[PDB]
């Protein structure tokens, strides 16, 4: 079973937050299909579900402004949250019955500010191994995903969490490869920033 | 809303140990779910309905308890067990516990230090960031010192720690010294120093703008 959250990453305050969960592998005509969100500080909050027969159940504290619908013909179910505030800024997940399998989740931020794309700066310098990197700077909002060579190097990659600076975010990613690999073979970091719909591909030069 | 308290906030464990994580409820709960969330991935169901092992989960996990007190037990703790653990109750108002982080203990390790000069791109934009990577060390406690032409620098530095690595139980840090292009080209030598408890003699990486 695979679940996939999709939808905007920015929602202006007092507007309506909408997200779709695409389910593949099983049909949403069985079991239970939940929405869950996570705040900074390891705080999980259950939102609600829609079940096999279309019945819904919502968190009592969210019931007045939440709606969960479904499209059986697409095997997808949707989340709708009205009148969002800063307090609604969180990472939204969709999960199956008993929260067995989750989606990758998506970070939605409530703000009226514009999206600012990240600048991607390469990090390059002997040794049997070489440490390369990319500096991702001056973006808003969170998050970004940095992948090296289409996930071929996930082992040896370090993803350093973003920190806030002057209203803009900055993170970095490092990768370590045999000295034989680079720069004999091309090593490229791909930085995705879904909020600004931007993808930056920086090749590491010696 | 039923409050679920998890004690302790942070649990320390050694390889091969058997640990118990606890979840205290403000009122009686019929059954308890348990969830593991490693870094970079989504939460995963470990135990459902108090004591039932979920699919794709090793037998070294076991859940016990009843009423207002429930336990999660992990036998033969491996490095991959480094994660956050949440308990969960289902009622008219479902809630999660605050979570318990499992830190893995291991042999001390020195950081391999790498230093990087500002990119040609950033300089063109008029900015200058000097980055220093301190990868795969233990324990987490460590200080980084930036020296510009001999003089220590504290303004314009930002440090970011990774979560504990699930493979080798180590930690990594990224130190970034950000300046203006003018400020960067106002000096020549740039140095980052790593002082870790694995050695009284710091690890030094440097370069010259020349």
């Amino acid at each position: 079973v695979q679940l996939q959250e999709s939808g905007p990453s920015l929602v202006k305050p007092s507007q309506t937050l909408s997200l779709t969960c695409s389910v593949t592998g099983d049909s949403i005509t069985s079991g239970y299909w939940n929405w869950i969100r996570k705040f900074p500080g390891n705080r999980l909050e259950y939102m609600g579900y829609i079940n096999y027969s279309g019945n819904t159940f919502y968190n009592p504290s969210l019931k007045s402004r939440i709606s969960i619908t479904r499209d059986t013909s697409k095997n997808q179910y949707c989340l709708q949250l009205n009148s969002v505030t800063t307090e609604d800024t969180a990472t939204y997940y969709c999960a199956t019955y008993r929260f067995n399998y989750w989606g990758q989740g998506t970070l939605v931020t409530v703000s009226a500010a514009k999206t600012t794309p990240p600048s991607v700066y390469p990090l390059a310098p002997t040794g049997s191994s070489v440490t390369l990197g990319c500096l991702v700077k001056g973006y808003f909002p969170e998050p970004v995903t940095v992948t090296w060579n289409s996930g071929s190097l996930s082992s040896g990659v370090h993803t350093f969490p973003a920190l806030l600076q002057s209203g803009l975010y900055t993170m970095s990613s490092s990768v370590t490869v045999p000295s034989s690999t680079w720069p004999s073979q091309t090593v490229t970091c791909s930085v995705a920033h879904p909020a600004s719909s931007t993808t930056v591909d920086k090749k590491l030069e010696p | 809303q039923i409050v679920l308290t998890q004690s302790p906030a942070i649990m320390s464990a050694s390889l091969g140990e058997e640990i118990t994580l606890t979840c205290s409820a403000s009122s009686s709960v019929n059954y308890m779910h348990w969830y593991q969330q490693k870094s970079g991935t989504s939460p995963k169901l470990l135990i459902y309905t108090t004591s039932n092992l979920a699919s794709g989960v090793p037998s070294r996990f076991s859940g016990s308890g009843s009423g207002t007190f429930y336990s999660l037990t992990i036998s033969s703790v491996e490095a991959e067990d480094a994660a956050d653990y949440y308990c969960h109750q289902w009622s008219s108002y479902p809630t999660f516990g605050g979570g318990t982080k499992l830190e893995i203990k291991r042999a001390d390790a020195a950081p391999t230090v790498s230093i990087f000069p500002p990119s040609s791109e950033q300089l063109t934009s008029g900015g200058a960031s000097v980055v220093c990577f301190l990868n795969n060390f233990y324990p987490k406690d460590i200080n980084v010192k930036w020296k510009i032409d001999g003089s220590e620098r504290q303004n314009g530095v930002l440090n970011s720690w990774t979560d504990q690595d699930s493979k080798d139980s180590t930690y990594s840090m990224s130190s970034t010294l950000t300046l203006t292009k003018d400020e960067y080209e106002r000096h020549n030598s740039y140095t980052c120093e790593a002082t870790h408890k694995t050695s009284t003699s710091p690890i030094v990486k440097s370069f010259n703008r020349n």
